[PDB]
RNA sequence: UGGAGAGUUUGAUCCUGGCUCAGGACGAACGCUGGCGGCGUGCUUAACACAUGCAAGUCGAACGGAAAGGCCCUUUCGGGGGUACUCGAGUGGCGAACGGGUGAGUAACACGUGGGUGAUCUGCCCUGCACUUUGGGAUAAGCCUGGGAAACUGGGUCUAAUACCGAAUACACCCUGCUGGUCGCAUGGCCUGGUAGGGGAAAGCUUUUGCGGUGUGGGAUGGGCCCGCGGCCUAUCAGCUUGUUGGUGGGGUGAUGGCCUACCAAGGCGACGACGGGUAGCCGGCCUGAGAGGGUGACCGGCCACACUGGGACUGAGAUACGGCCCAGACUCCUACGGGAGGCAGCAGUGGGGAAUAUUGCACAAUGGGCGCAAGCCUGAUGCAGCGACGCCGCGUGAGGGAUGACGGCCUUCGGGUUGUAAACCUCUUUCAGCACAGACGAAGCGCAAGUGACGGUAUGUGCAGAAGAAGGACCGGCCAACUACGUGCCAGCAGCCGCGGUAAUACGUAGGGUCCGAGCGUUGUCCGGAAUUACUGGGCGUAAAGAGCUCGUA
């Protein structure tokens, strides 16, 4: 408020905010529509939203929006959990 | 970064430095991970001894000496050493010593006889 | 600071001599005052008190420098008295009243005071300065014809130079060899009262 | 290396036992007094409220650019174009989480010490290996225009990137299935084990000592989490707990874990003091002590906590985010009443509180830090200076000679004695101050420019003149060094205790004298000692305080 580069630094955190907030929402869709196909009971479809779901995680995970380490725990559960059914 | 700074000690008019290995986040004054040597400027040769194979281990780990002890590092070979550009040489001009009370105590006692 | 009032009224309250040669002493040893004459009741305390008073009136130091010298004198692996009159011997001032170039302690320190002298090749003008074993002390050039040297200088038969200081030029040089043993100290008084006196 | 006692209960004694005193220390304050220097140190109270000025920027070698200097073309002197040397504003990167302050909260894994992590993260830095392919859509700025008092903000058009986004490759990495060997400390770990499937990136700039981007192996640094042990007072606080104790499946996290959640079981803690109440930042250290111990946490150094009060997340490698954001509240300010702005416990400074604590100073010359290839820029960090006997240390205020011992004072036995070698005088020396001249180190530094020290013309050195400009405070009945006179009279007063004042006071007041200290000397406050007076070292209980009324018996 008081200085020039606290300033700027709030219209880019602002818009880093937006970034984040956007790839997090999609992830979060992307595990939620697995998660309704393994609860429906079919595999197939379950198989490749576990595909698409990983390759979007990891993806995340290499913008920085996300740890490598929580995308290796989502992966490691949707695939256990795919694979329990 | 670890870096090599140097401390301040002595009292007010005379400083007289630690070559010490810190991190660069750390107080001037604060704690040291190492130290590697002494630097006193206030003596006309500037007494300066530095702990070679400490420095040498510290600069193979990548710690980034600051620009007095840039020079310093020069002065004494280590930095040539490390490099291996013109090769290892003591450029490092000691005290003189000061001969000994005794041998001028004798030199009187001589004098007068 | 400094004691700067009269040397005799020390002297005659304490009943011994300190300058050395003083004939007002002599014409009266007892104490100063109206009450100089009246018996006094006797206390291990007054005792123990006269003989440090006697001590750091002989060498014209101060109750806090006497305080500093004792406690250094006890710190050391010595015995506490004669490591005491020692460090109290080992003074420059004291150091040129035994050489004999001054007749006495207090014109000793003003000369020193005044820059007078040079230890080692520098000069030193602090009465205080404590004098090692192969010190060196000169009369600067400047100074060397001044009265009161040339009248040092001439009279080099008055109380003998003791052991540990040797004066070796016709400028009069002072040599020390070792600091001096509680043999060859030659000084009035009981440094035990001291030591008992400073433990109370 | 190393422990000292004295007074006071009685007519007198011994003992027990309390009180008091002699010592040391201080972030001190007050009284009287006060010359200098060196080195330190200075809001302990209101985490009270804050005027003003500074305390975090930087990069044109990431980018479009051209507001201000430079240069060059042009001119009507109004200016106009180019340049990119350079650079305001802007996009972008890195920094801003360090450094600096404070001690409110906190009795707690906060701190100290020692471990564990087969349960974990780590930007910049160092060092191996592999790469650095390909395509796209915008937008700040600019221009035009609207709203509002202002703060600020809407729309249209337009533009660049190391800004943003899609894909390929990676098979060193991530996930899953099967499978081999091996080490264990059980989950498990390791052999970059093998094998099948799926998948995960990058950025260019610059001609000059050239700087950069991505993945991955290993270092280095900095962390996180868990645990043993250790350091307050209070049962006139005996019960406490329901995500609370454990399991399973999920979720969550960098990571383990009731961290969260559903279900299940009924546990878990507590007289070895749970649960409450009070107080408190912890430590290296500091003071005291013979030591054991006691008190303490100022400076300096480490860790924690907080940033008007209370919640919350965001960005980021990293956030109690002091000089960031959002909300609520109190307070202060502006308003065209619609709405807005602020946070000194940063450096100085102001008001208030108080017995009491300082300059709205100088410099980036040195050290440390941030950005930059670099030159360089920033840095109230820091280096210095100013103020205060606040502390420690050192020095001076003169030295030698000088008498049947001058004058004056005071006492007197009227003789004389004391001030007193003191003084007066005769010489000597000038320390420190004063004046004059010269004048540093701190910089084997920085700079490819010619120079560069804030301190500072200081310290210091050499000359000049002259004893010339330089001493006070407390105390003097005993403890406890040091006594007389006059004044006063159970008054005025003194006093740490015992106790002193009743016209002849060594105890009050004042003068002579004396003693102890000395630029200080005393008083008050606080802690330790003396105190063996909480006794571990090192005490006691028949009559001095002290054996439960007596047994049985739990830990």
């Amino acid at each position: 408020a008081n200085i020039k580069s606290q300033i700027k630094r709030i219209r880019t955190n602002e818009r880093r905010r937006l970034r984040n907030q956007s790839v997090k929402s999609s992830l979060r869709t992307a595990i939620r529509g697995f998660r309704e196909a393994v609860d429906a009971g079919d595999k197939d479809k379950a198989s490749e939203l576990l595909h698409a779901t990983s390759r979007k995680l990891d993806k995340a995970a290499s913008k920085g929006v996300i740890h490598p380490n929580q995308a290796a725990n989502k992966k490691s559960a949707l695939a256990l959990a795919l694979n329990k059914l | 970064a670890v870096k090599i700074k140097l401390t301040r000690l002595g009292k007010i008019r005379n400083p007289q430095y630690r070559i010490i290995v810190a991190d660069a986040r750390t107080r001037r004054d604060g704690r040291a991970i190492e130290v590697i040597g002494r630097y006193h400027p206030k003596e006309e040769p500037s007494l300066i001894q530095i702990d070679s194979e400490r420095a040498q281990y510290w600069l193979g780990v990548g710690a980034q000496p600051t620009e007095p002890v840039l020079a310093l590092l020069k002065i004494t070979g280590d930095w040539q050493k490390f490099k291996g550009l013109p090769g290892a040489e003591g450029t490092l001009k000691v005290k003189e010593p000061k001969p000994s009370k005794l041998d001028l105590f004798n030199a009187a006692l001589a004098e007068a006889e | 600071a400094r004691y700067t009032g009269p040397a005799t009224r020390k002297s005659r309250r304490l009943g011994v001599d300190l300058v050395g040669g003083d004939q007002s002493f002599e014409k009266r040893p007892y104490p100063p005052g109206q009450h100089g004459r009246a018996r006094i009741k006797e206390s291990e305390y007054r005792q123990q008190l006269q003989e440090k008073q006697k001590a750091r009136f002989s060498y014209g130091v101060m109750e806090k420098q006497f305080r500093r010298y004792y406690e250094e004198a006890n710190r050391q692996p010595g015995k506490t008295g004669d490591n005491l009159l020692r460090i109290l011997e080992s003074r420059l001032d004291n150091v040129v009243y035994r050489a004999g170039l001054a007749r006495t302690r207090r014109m000793a320190r003003q000369l020193v005071s005044h820059g007078h002298f040079l230890v080692n090749g520098v000069k030193v003008d602090i009465p205080s300065y404590r004098v090692s074993q192969y010190d060196i002390i000169d009369v600067k050039e400047k100074s060397l014809n001044t009265l009161p040297f040339q009248i040092a200088r001439e009279t080099a038969g008055e109380r003998p130079i003791p052991s540990w200081l040797q004066v070796v030029g016709e400028r009069q040089r002072i040599l020390v060899h070792q600091l001096p043993e509680r043999a060859q100290i030659d000084v009035p008084l009981t440094e035990q009262l001291i030591v008992e006196l400073y433990s109370k």
